[PDB]
């Protein structure tokens, strides 16, 4: 699925990312719900208001949760079963809502790294986060 | 499909300094190298085979422009998007059978070109306000289905 | 939205030997086991922990007979879907946030079923008509989005 | 996505469908050109009326590329790595029209096999056919 194109274009750009994977990771959040206000639902015990710390905190998460994928490209499914067993079988979150929050991290790097956000790393990342998706959204236990 | 006032007003401040050749142009751009498969209705464009060649083909800035114009349109006929993309709705469902689920693609494709152009003026909030519209744009060039 | 009049009377005789008991629950049921995200919006039908428990369930079987009784109405007008699904349409975006796409699955899997009952007398041309049908429906409950 | 539970399943399923792979790839080819006539852009050469040798022929090759995916269920990608670029990169074939044939197939299944298209088992060749899918769909070559 992820060519090796794909990994290496990946790995640089997130090393582009840096230590800013969880701001990153808060702002895509924070598009997320401004832009498809349906997500907030899985977040009823959250303060979604402007500049919240539970969202800051929740997307450092998030970014950390990337990372890692990054650095486990060629087994996405067995570093991220955890994440896949909250995600599929406790939330049980829609597949639709993880194209929507990957659309809204692409928009912050396009945001932050508009040199860098080059057509083929778009593709590459857009690759890559649709990859996370479906471990997240699968049930393979 | 409607917006409020004051998101009215800020969607049309930021389309006043859109360049739709150079957001054209590259929105289309990406959309073929990030989803090959659209390669496929423009076959006639040339040589689309790397992202250097389709960024860079004229075919593809030139017609990325006339879509741009045509969003530019939606954004100036909130309240008529039917009406406004009907004749391009039959165009794009009963004579070339495009998927609506690329209509999409293309909207969404079309607001990470606006961010990485208008960087952090492309605000949350702002981008709220575009996912409303490229979505109206979307429907209504689906309604024909 | 159109059918000929050779269609709407096959896509009737066919909807007149429709069991409206045991379809519904069975379309609804394969859709919680083949689908398990859409289970998050029937907690409280109760134990839905695999297969056996979800199509013996009897608050499964009641509500999908409610819905079938739904899909019937758009049979019998298809001409104005998109006022007859008004209520239900603002409820399942409104309170439910139900996303359209699971409105098509669901149209999916009824077809599924209407195909497992009726066997080869579920033709592939009335199956393109019942698509339509599917298709038309789904689009009518999603009209408040 | 494939989980342990789900190769028994396809396995055991596929044993039922037995040597109607064939007619049921040309039965669920026929359903999508007249369900989905959108479909119908990919195949200028061909004659899509009923009964049609290239249909039922095609139908053939399909027939047999999945009841080649089965016997490969741990190594999909590299399995059909040959339709992978020859969907992908050759034809261009719009994701959207595995999922019409996937549901095409299914309603073929169910047709002929009522007693055995399970709940379980519908669960799993969907999956099953979301899997071949997306290597079908992805330029990893
Ligand atoms: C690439 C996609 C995603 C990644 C990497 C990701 C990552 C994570 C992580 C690391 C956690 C751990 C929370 C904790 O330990 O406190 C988590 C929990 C959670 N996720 Fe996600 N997530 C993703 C997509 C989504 C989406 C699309 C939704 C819903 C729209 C969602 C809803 C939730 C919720 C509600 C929780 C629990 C939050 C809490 O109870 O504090 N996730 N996710
Ligand atoms: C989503 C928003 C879209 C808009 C607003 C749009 C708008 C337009 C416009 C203005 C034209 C020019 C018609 C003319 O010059 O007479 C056109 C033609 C065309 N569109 Fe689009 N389009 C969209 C999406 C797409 C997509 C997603 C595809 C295919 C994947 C597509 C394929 C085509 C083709 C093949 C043509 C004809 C090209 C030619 O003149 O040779 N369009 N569209
Ligand atoms: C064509 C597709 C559908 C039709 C025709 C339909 C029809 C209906 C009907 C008739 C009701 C009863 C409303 C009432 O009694 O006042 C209902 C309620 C409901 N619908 Fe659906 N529905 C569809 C799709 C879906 C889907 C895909 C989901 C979730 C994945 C869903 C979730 C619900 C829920 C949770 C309720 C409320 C259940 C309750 O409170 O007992 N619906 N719908
Ligand atoms: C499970 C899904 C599918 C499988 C297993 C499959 C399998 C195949 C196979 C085995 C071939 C011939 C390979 C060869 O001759 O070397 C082929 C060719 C082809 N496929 Fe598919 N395919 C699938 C889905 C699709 C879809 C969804 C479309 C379009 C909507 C499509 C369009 C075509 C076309 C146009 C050809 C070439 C026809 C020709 O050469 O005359 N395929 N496919
Ligand atoms: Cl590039
Ligand atoms: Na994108
Ligand atoms: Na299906």
């Amino acid at each position: 699925v992820l060519s090796a194109a794909d990994k290496t274009n990946v790995k640089a750009a997130w090393s582009k990312v840096g230590g800013h994977a969880g701001e990153y990771g808060a702002e895509a959040l924070e598009r997320m719900f401004l832009g498809f206000p349906t997500t907030k639902t899985y977040f009823p015990h959250f303060d979604l208001s402007h500049g919240s710390a539970q969202v800051k905190a929740h997307g450092k998460k998030v970014g950390d949760a990337l990372t890692l994928a990054v650095g486990h490209l060629d087994d996405l499914p067995g570093a991220l079963s955890n994440l896949s067993d909250l995600h599929a079988h406790k939330l049980r979150v829609d597949p639709v809502n993880f194209k929507l929050l990957s659309h809204c991290l692409l928009s912050t790097l396009a945001v932050h790294l508009p040199n860098d956000f080059t057509p083929a790393v778009h593709a590459s990342l857009d690759k890559f986060l649709s990859s996370v998706s479906t471990v997240l959204t699968s049930k393979y236990r | 499909v409607q917006l409020s006032g004051e998101e009215k007003a800020a969607v049309l401040a930021l389309w006043d300094k859109v360049n739709e050749e150079e957001v054209g142009g590259e929105a289309l751009g990406r959309l073929l190298v990030v989803y090959p498969w659209t390669q496929r209705f423009f076959d006639s464009f040339g040589d689309l085979s790397n992202p250097g060649a389709v960024m860079g083909n004229p075919k593809v800035k030139a017609h990325g422009k006339k879509v741009l114009h045509s969003f530019g349109e939606g954004v100036h006929h909130l309240d008529n998007l039917k009406g406004t993309f009907a004749a391009l709705s039959e165009l794009h469902c009963d004579k070339l059978h495009v998927d609506p689920e690329n209509f999409r693609l293309l909207g969404n494709v079309l607001v990470v070109v606006l961010a990485r152009h208008f960087g952090k003026d492309f605000t949350p909030e702002l981008q709220a306000s575009y996912q409303k519209v490229v979505a109206g744009v979307a429907n209504a060039l689906a309604h024909k289905y």
